């Protein structure tokens, strides 16, 4: 409905998609924090992450909470079909 | 009118022989040629090709008159023969085979630009635009 | 703004200038057929390129089974309550997230942006 | 359903894949033609009003 205002040095798509990406990143960070929030002292993932032997604090959240958002060439999944990503969506769908 | 309520029946014959070969002479409608203006015509096979294959050269009105070039169509009986149907005094129809299709087009007897000369002129003109710059 | 073809040899008529009555004359190079110009302008160059694609989209797009549909926005010229919308899908994609609609009723073909 | 209860009997019925194409219920779709099509992934879930 043309209610967005581009920022200095940003196209509307940029401004558009980079704002969408920022919202997605905030949601992913919240999900990861929630996943980290719930572990026990007897947990065996936390036992290899804390001692630094093998693993990282994001594998815990990816196994327990959310895999996250994929991207090729450093940007969101492109439109490989014409105005679609797969034949199971409707055209120009920009949802998450 | 008779085009609406008109009715009739006529016999059709297809003679196994003719005294003359039958061809089609086609004109662009867009020209709307007045055939009445054709007092006379000459018709000869085109000389660029220096016979049956030869394109036709049509010269209207003998000496002073129009001129067209006719180019043969690729095919005429490759899948379906074409017939000329003519009405006879007995009402019966007579059918004539189409031997060939020639395409006739109008000719421009004006302006003669020359090859080597044209190319030479283009370079000088091209050169002139580049010269005297800024 | 348009183009002019000769009436004798069917070629492109060029503009020329005569130093007698101060009127634009269209001339041919092959033949020298002549006539005067009615609008008396030759060249125009649109750089804004703000052409509204409401003049370029076709009415039969409403036969596409791969486009979204809507029950909210009805057609004005016929009152049908089903439309099919899409984006510019062309160049000039700097701020191009408008949403053109097309009525889906048979033999209406009404188009409108918002 | 008439196509299923007679397709589970190919052993002594002589009704097979070929009699299924020739009845107009399946169709081969190329890649170019696959841009003018609208696919559903699963019947019971995507074809409900
Ligand atoms: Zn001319
Ligand atoms: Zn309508």
């Amino acid at each position: 409905n043309n209610e967005l205002e581009p920022t200095p040095g940003n196209t509307l798509r940029q401004t558009f998609e980079n704002q969408v990406n920022r919202i997605l990143n905030d949601a992913r960070d919240k999900t990861g924090s929630s996943a980290q929030k719930s572990l026990s002292e007897y947990n065996n993932f936390k036992s290899m992450v804390v001692s630094g032997a093998k693993g990282s604090k994001i594998n815990i959240s990816q196994v327990i909470a959310v895999v996250g958002q994929q991207n090729v060439e450093g940007k969101r999944i492109p439109f490989g079909f014409k105005h679609r990503t797969l034949p199971h969506f409707i055209k120009d769908d920009y949802g998450p | 009118g008779p085009s609406s309520q008109n009715v009739t029946e006529y016999v059709v014959r297809v003679p196994k022989n003719t005294t003359k070969k039958y061809n089609i002479m086609a004109f662009n409608a867009a020209d709307k040629v007045n055939f009445a203006t054709w007092n006379q015509a000459r018709l000869e096979r085109d000389l660029s090709n220096k016979p049956e294959d030869q394109p036709w050269l049509l010269r209207v009105n003998g000496k002073s008159g129009r001129k067209f070039k006719g180019i043969k169509k690729g095919g005429v009986t490759e899948n379906t023969s074409y017939y000329i149907f003519t009405q006879c005094p007995d009402g019966a129809f007579e059918a004539f085979p189409v031997h060939n299709w020639y395409n006739f087009t109008p000719l421009a007897r004006h302006r003669t630009l020359t090859a080597e000369e044209a190319e030479e002129e283009w370079e000088r003109r091209n050169k002139v635009l580049n010269h005297f710059s800024i | 703004v348009g183009i002019r073809f000769c009436q004798e040899c069917n070629n492109m008529l060029y503009p020329k200038e005569d130093k007698e009555n101060r009127i634009l004359l269209y001339a041919c190079r092959n033949c020298d057929y002549q006539q005067e110009a009615d609008n008396s302008c030759i060249y125009v160059n649109k750089i804004t390129h703000e052409v509204d694609e409401l003049t370029q989209i076709i009415a039969d797009v409403s036969q596409d089974p791969t486009l979204p549909r809507t029950e909210d926005h009805p057609c004005q010229k016929c009152g049908h309550k089903e439309a099919v919308f899409f984006q510019s899908h062309s160049a000039r994609a700097e701020d191009a997230m408008r949403l053109y609609y097309v009525c889906t009723a048979p033999h209406c073909g009404h188009r409108w942006t918002e | 359903k008439r196509h299923i209860d007679q397709l589970k009997e190919r052993e002594y019925n002589n009704y097979s894949w070929q009699d299924l194409v020739a009845s107009g219920v399946v169709e081969y779709i190329d890649t170019l033609e696959e841009e003018t099509v609208m696919l559903a992934m699963t019947p019971d879930d995507l074809q409900e009003k």
